[PDB]
């Protein structure tokens, strides 16, 4: 029942500084340390340091002293991050979790709180639906589309007839040229669902506070 | 402190009728050769495998160690009050222990297989970077083992432990 | 301080098969943890205390090793396990990480099932036109996909996406998206997805005629 809550994604500009959280429940906050890690796109796993809040004892990485700063609140069971001097090297992922020491490890871990260090604009993302080529064929089953194109920052939330249709879905990573990203995404589903249920595609871009849903409509 | 794993081979008899102190050796039964700062002080050929150290009243004090077929076992540090050691200092009612290995990391302690030193809930044991103090000192509860390692380490894999005995 | 150097960088196990990773560390350590994560998600505790499995970790994963020698072993290989496992150690400061290993599940070859879909009538307002093509469920993960408008191919303007391997049939897929102006969208009328794949030596071809139904 142990659980790590962290602080939604971020965007700051170079040189700039961000404060993130960690929200701990399901055990005494006091009694064991909160550790940080970094991780680049594509890239392994780094330890930033750790902090023991029962007096606010903190240990850092040579790498990160300095840039970050480890902090707790008691009374809300929260747990600080802050990172100063901002570049483009200080985006990534960030996890915070808590050391057990009785198992000497990291046991429990946060969902990650992902950190974008650019000067570039926000900017809403275009949602198009994607119906198949005009036509009439009767194969057994249909493959329907969604393109998220030009956003920025990540991330994107994208999911169909909102959630309930899972399987058969496959939504693609985002790929980034020029400041802006684009995004696709496909479901498949039998010939008999589509068009006589309506099927939508749900898009959302809070740090830009758009939220969109696209119905796939026959050409 | 109760395990021998890490080759902490080296333990206190607690079960004497009289005010004698005897150390144990967790070898493989056969020849025991005891030593004490270094320097060979007994050779056991079987029979008797425990060493004496005397009546509890003299104070013994010193870095014991054993040794069967194998290599020596690591030290235990005994000391009584009726390579870099722990600091031992007693004032009125007070003792406190300072770790022998503090690069300033940080240092946690453990009495008896039980960690200490670590909630501020308790008065009477603080934890001060490489220094333990222990206010109002119980000779029954709190003499025993002792054992201070960085976190992230095992217990075990310290140079040695500490026996600390004392009336204060 | 102390490296913790894992091999295989990346590797691949047919399902059944008995895996083994290492992680050798620069200098001796008293125990070795390893973290489990899949595509998208945090961390997992593993394995700990170098032997130890975590609770709800499958009984035929294997922790072993000693000194600055440790490895993980799977013994017999199942789709889940597929992911990137990375070593630990705590025994000198600082905490560090091993870079990790890799590991993919093998399945039989399969073709990928490609579905083109021309702009949609709102991108087209936009001055703009797109042009995707899905390549959906296929293995193994190399696949090429060539873009050709009026017969000749077209290889600026494009943006290849894959995925990681599924959870429920470990294969990949792709999607490819050609962007055009919409000017240079309405110039031309045949607009064609192809892709080549080792399951067969002719490609998977799938076209339409803008404006044509």
């Amino acid at each position: 029942q142990v659980q790590l809550q962290q602080s939604g994604a971020e965007l700051a500009r170079p040189g700039a500084s961000v404060k993130m959280s960690c929200k701990a429940s399901g055990y005494t906050f006091t009694r064991y340390t909160m550790h940080w890690v970094k991780q680049r796109p594509g890239q392994g796993l780094e330890w930033i340091g750790y902090i023991n809040p029962s007096r606010g004892y903190t240990n850092y990485n040579q790498k990160f002293k300095d840039k970050a700063t480890l902090t707790t609140d008691k009374s809300s069971s929260t747990a600080y991050m802050q990172l100063s001097s901002l570049t483009s090297e200080d985006s990534a992922v960030y996890y915070c979790a808590r050391y057990y020491d009785d198992h000497y490890c990291l046991d429990y871990w946060g969902q990650g709180t992902t950190l974008t260090v650019s000067s570039a604009k926000t900017t809403a993302p275009s949602v198009y639906p994607l119906a198949p080529v005009c036509g009439g064929t009767t194969g057994s089953s249909v493959t329907l589309g969604c393109l998220v194109k030009g956003y920025f920052p990540e991330p994107v939330t994208l999911t169909w007839n909102s959630g309930s249709l899972s399987s058969g879905v496959h939504t693609f990573p985002a790929v980034l040229q020029s400041d802006l990203y684009t995004l696709s995404s496909s479901v498949t589903v039998t010939s008999s669902t589509w068009p006589s249920q309506s099927i939508t595609c749900n898009v959302a871009h809070p740090a830009s506070s758009t939220k969109v849903d696209k119905k796939i409509e026959p050409r | 402190m109760q395990s021998i794993k890490g080759n902490h081979l080296v333990k206190v008899y607690d079960y004497q009728e009289d005010g004698s102190v005897l150390l144990t050796c967790d070898a493989e039964a056969k020849n025991i050769t005891w030593f004490k700062d270094g320097k060979m002080i007994g050779f056991l050929t079987e029979d008797k495998k425990k060493w004496n150290l005397g009546s509890n009243a003299k104070d013994p004090r010193g870095m014991y160690q054993c040794k069967g077929s194998q290599n020596k076992s690591k030290p235990l540090q005994v000391y009584y009050r009726m390579q870099t050691p722990y600091k031992v200092s007693i004032s009125g009612t007070t003792v406190i222990l300072t770790c022998p290995q503090y690069p300033g990391s940080e240092i946690l302690w453990q009495h008896n297989d039980k960690n200490i030193g670590g909630d501020e809930d308790d008065k009477n044991i603080g934890s001060d970077e490489d220094h333990l103090s222990l206010k109002e000192f119980s000779e029954l509860e709190q003499s025993g083992y002792y054992v201070c390692y960085p976190r992230g380490s095992k217990p075990e894999d310290a140079n040695f432990y500490l026996y600390l005995r004392a009336r204060v | 301080q102390i490296v913790l150097t894992q091999s295989p960088a990346i590797m691949s196990a047919s399902p059944g098969e008995k895996v083994t990773m290492t992680c050798s560390a620069s200098s001796s350590v008293s125990y070795m943890n390893w973290y489990q994560q899949k595509s998208g998600t945090s961390p997992k505790r593993w394995i700990y205390d170098t032997s130890k499995l975590a609770s709800g970790v499958p009984a035929h994963f294997r922790g072993s090793g000693s000194g600055t020698s440790y490895s993980l072993t799977i013994s017999g290989m199942e789709a889940e396990d597929a992911a990137t496992y990375y070593c630990q150690q705590w025994s000198s400061n600082p905490f560090t990480f091993g870079s990790g290993t890799k590991l993919e599940i093998n399945r039989a070859d399969t073709a990928p099932t490609v579905s083109i879909f021309p702009p949609s009538s709102e991108q087209l307002t936009s001055g703009g036109a797109s042009v995707v093509c899905f390549l959906n469920n296929f293995y193994p993960k190399d696949i090429n996909v060539k873009w050709k408008i009026d017969g000749s191919e077209r290889q600026n303007g494009v943006l290849n996406s894959w995925t990681d391997q599924d959870s429920k049939d470990s294969t990949y897929s792709m999607s490819s998206t050609l962007t055009l102006t919409k000017d240079e969208y309405e110039r031309h009328n045949s607009y064609t997805c192809e892709a080549t794949h080792k399951t067969s030596t002719s490609p998977i071809v799938k076209s339409f005629n803008r404006n044509e139904c």
